[PDB]
């Protein structure tokens, strides 16, 4: 078997947003950055981001938590809160 | 021990004493089981015909098979009441 | 309220609150109720005729309308059986004879009698 | 997990499974080439039974 | 997974993960029953088994058909196909 | 064209209902041939080829029968 870790969740989201094109930069990204302002993402762009977030993690999420994860650390702690890796 | 009590009809037994009436009921009962054993025995033989025959059972024991199917409506429990509660030729 | 019998059960109650029934299976699962097994928060006013809106109620498929889907099923029936009956007019006959049998069709072999030959006999 | 968002490596399978793949895949087409050859007039459909 | 389970209840199946310590020992008993069951049954069922084809003679069954004819002629029975 | 069996010959070897015809003569050792082996398909092939050839020769007269069945079927349409 295999067990998820924190830094796995970290490096996945970092390398995830490295492959996206409407990001601002490749060096601005932190563990505490805003998705919207610190990465230049739109209201509509972040939804495509979260779509890739849910597909790449495997796990799917509702719309209720969709505007809950507006910064990177919120999304990391969210996905680490679920036991389905 | 294999005892054999006698057979008593329901005709001319004076339906007031319980002795002859109950004996006649039990006689017409046990004799009906004797009649049933013919059906059971011919079934036991007919299946053995089917066991040995294989394909040609159609012509080996057709008479045994229709013997079974003819005995079927006339070999069962039928009640002592029906002959007791009624009289033919009347 | 919702269905026919639901409105045909309204004038019975005298002190029940008459809530709107809704199938709990068709509530979304991602809301976090008390009973996660039944998508049900604790002090929820149950429906008159609860057990057709339980999770233990039958499934109640949601894509097609019931009355609409009945038409699709009978259409599948018709397109099978009618065209199969049409193919009975379009069938070609076969090329050989059905095969015959000796001993006057083996009527003696399937038991039988000369009197009972009519209920036997295969292509003598 | 060493690679993220790059080319995935060649997978590592053990020898005992891949030899069984080679074995059963050999036997399958070998058995085919037996049976097709052995019934090649019949299996393909030939020598019709209708008198000319 | 190995989530924690309440060890208080005793089930006939054992429960969640029944791995009792003397399984090498108790298996010596039950299999000793099991083998000891089967050969004890197989002998006991032995006189109740028989060979299906060839238990009696054809002559017996043909004479039984003869007895069928003797019965049926006395009852005066038409064939199945006579009308 | 193998000869027809006797009546006791059908009654002896316990030949199945559908199999009892003119062509049954090659059958009664064939199954017996099969009794020597254990129904293994690589064995006893020449005699099943014989039984088949018997039956294909029967098939050709089955077809020539069904051919003969149709000329008067045309002639009945030629009644007008």
């Amino acid at each position: 078997a295999h067990v998820l870790t924190k830094d796995m969740i970290q490096e996945r989201i970092v390398a995830l947003l490295e492959s996206f094109d409407k990001v601002n930069d490749a060096k601005n990204i932190t563990a505490t950055a805003n998705l919207t302002s610190d990465l230049g993402l739109d209201s509509l762009d972040v939804v495509e981001v979260v779509m890739a977030i849910e597909e790449e993690f495997g796990l799917e999420i509702p719309d209720h938590d969709a505007d809950e994860i507006k910064t990177v650390q919120q999304a990391i702690d969210y996905v680490s809160a679920q036991p389905a890796a | 021990e294999h005892q054999r009590p006698e057979l008593v009809s329901f005709d001319d037994i004076n339906y007031n004493d319980h002795k002859k009436v109950r004996e006649a009921q039990e006689s017409y009962t046990r004799e009906q089981f004797i009649r049933l054993e013919a059906l059971k025995t011919v079934r036991k033989a007919l299946e053995k015909c089917y066991e040995e025959s294989g394909p040609n059972h159609f012509e080996d024991c057709k008479n045994l098979a229709e013997q079974y199917l003819d005995m079927l409506p006339t070999h069962r429990l039928q009640g002592y009441l029906g002959y007791q509660r009624n009289d033919p030729s009347k | 309220i919702r269905a026919s019998f639901d409105k045909a059960e309204e004038p019975m109650l005298g002190d029940y609150p008459d809530i709107d029934p809704f199938p709990a299976q068709l509530k979304n699962p991602y809301k976090k109720y008390d009973d996660q097994q039944d998508r049900r928060n604790l002090e929820e006013p149950l429906s008159v005729n609860d057990d057709l809106y339980d999770m233990w109620s039958p499934d109640r498929f949601t894509h097609f309308k019931n009355q609409d889907a009945l038409k699709y099923f009978i259409g599948f029936l018709t397109i099978f059986f009618g065209a199969s009956y049409v193919a009975t007019y379009f069938v070609p006959e076969k090329a050989a004879i059905p095969r015959e049998f000796p001993y006057e069709g083996l009527w003696k072999e399937s038991g039988g009698t000369e009197k009972s030959k009519a209920f036997f006999g295969q292509r003598s | 997990n060493y690679k993220w968002n790059g080319p995935l490596p060649r997978p590592h399978v053990s020898a005992g499974h891949r030899i069984a793949t080679k074995f059963l895949g050999a036997t399958m087409f070998f058995w085919m080439f037996l049976r097709i050859k052995e019934e090649y007039p019949a299996m393909l459909g030939l020598h019709n039974f209708y008198p000319p | 997974g190995r989530y924690p389970f309440p060890k208080d209840v005793i089930s006939m199946t054992g429960g969640w993960w029944a791995n009792p310590s003397n399984w090498k020992l108790n298996g010596l008993f039950a299999t000793g029953i099991a083998v000891g069951l089967a050969l004890w049954v197989s002998t006991a069922t032995l006189p109740y088994t028989r060979r299906r084809e060839g238990i009696t003679s054809e002559s017996d069954i043909s004479k039984w058909n003869a007895a069928a004819g003797v019965w049926r002629e006395r009852h005066g029975k038409i064939s199945t196909g006579e009308a | 064209f193998p000869p027809l069996l006797s009546q006791e010959d059908m009654k002896k070897h316990k030949i199945l209902l559908a199999y009892r015809d003119r062509c049954a003569a090659l059958l009664v050792p064939l199954n017996e041939c099969r009794k020597k082996n254990y129904y293994m398909p690589w064995a006893c092939g020449h005699e099943r080829h014989e039984y088949e050839m018997c039956e294909v020769a029967d098939f050709q007269r089955r077809v020539k029968a069904m051919d003969k069945l149709k000329a008067e079927k045309i002639e009945q349409a030629k009644a007008a």
